[PDB]
């Protein structure tokens, strides 16, 4: 990180990476903490927003309109020349939130598309899975089940 | 459970909290309302955990870090400790147990693809068992609302 931002840049993201401070001037806030200029504050947080680097600068809600549950993750056979089609083709698809493409030279791993699934019930999961197989040319495929959540956290960028 | 004001709000500091010295003065005079009066219904929608967070959301690949699945083939013997030597890695941060010959799943990020190996080489050492590296080299689909 010292490679692209200086240590009082590093401090603000370091804070706003958790919690904005609580106050009607948060900015001078964090140019305090830091040893920064509130407008020193504003350009940087303006210049990641502006850049993408900040993809969003603001508020995370209680989802938007999701209730629950059932998660798919299943890996298909692909081609080289079935790729671009295919995941164009199963990503069009509204139950399926994830699709890449993880080329793999494992002899015992020869699925290389990758759709995450989801909706309700087990059976409507595999209906999807039904779906693919009548949308795109995708047939050969395993289904990775989830057993166990062994971690689930959030990548800290800033330390 | 809220009100037309509370929607309005959400619909501004989520696509974008005012980077601006009085941010909730700035969202007083679009909203019509009192500068205090949105710092209070912020505070109340954080408190009933409407809101989850207010700050940064950053785009992993901007910052120069790269991301990767592993999977590994592992015997119930060496389960324990494989499962032990991948979550004591910050870059991990999913890790599945899943109904396969490859049933240990789990999500890498570092600043590097040389870092990255070098951490899975680590695990391998560690525990003797070998991780498949696979990245994704195209996206399709990307969930994130």
């Amino acid at each position: 990180m010292s490679h692209q931002f200086s240590p009082e840049e590093q401090a603000v993201l370091r804070i706003v990476q958790a919690n904005l401070p609580d106050s009607l001037t948060p900015y001078a806030d964090l140019a305090e903490q830091a040893g920064m200029t509130e407008a020193q504050v504003l350009e940087l947080l303006g210049r990641l927003k502006a850049s993408g680097a900040i993809r969003r600068f603001g508020a995370s809600i209680k989802h938007q309109k999701t209730g629950w549950t059932h998660n798919a993750m299943v890996a298909w056979k692909v081609t080289p020349d079935q790729v671009d089609d295919c995941g164009r083709k199963a990503a069009e698809h509204s139950h399926i939130s994830h699709v890449y493409y993880r080329p793999s030279s494992a002899p015992d791993w020869p699925y290389e598309m990758y759709t995450m699934i989801h909706g309700r019930s087990e059976a409507e999961c595999l209906g999807v899975v039904e779906d693919v197989k009548r949308t795109t040319s995708l047939k050969e495929h395993a289904i990775l089940r989830s057993l166990k959540e062994l971690k689930k956290t959030s990548m800290t960028y800033f330390t | 459970d809220m009100d037309s004001m509370d929607r309005q709000l959400l619909d501004i500091i989520q696509t974008g909290f005012p980077l601006s010295p009085r941010p909730y003065a700035e969202l007083g005079q679009r909203l019509g309302l009192d500068e205090q009066e949105v710092l209070d219904r912020v505070r109340g929608l954080k408190a009933r955990k409407i809101i989850r967070r207010l700050g940064a959301n950053f785009q992993s690949a901007k910052l120069g870090f790269v991301s990767t699945l592993c999977a590994a083939k592992v015997p119930q013997d060496k389960m324990d400790a494989f499962v032990a030597e991948v979550n004591a890695k910050p870059g991990v941060t999913h890790n599945y147990l899943r109904e396969h010959d490859y049933n240990i799943w789990f999500t890498l990020i570092s600043p590097s693809r040389e870092e990255t190996q070098a951490i899975l080489d680590g695990i391998t050492q560690a525990t003797g068992v070998p991780i498949l590296n696979l990245p994704a080299t195209k996206l399709f689909k990307i969930r994130v609302d």
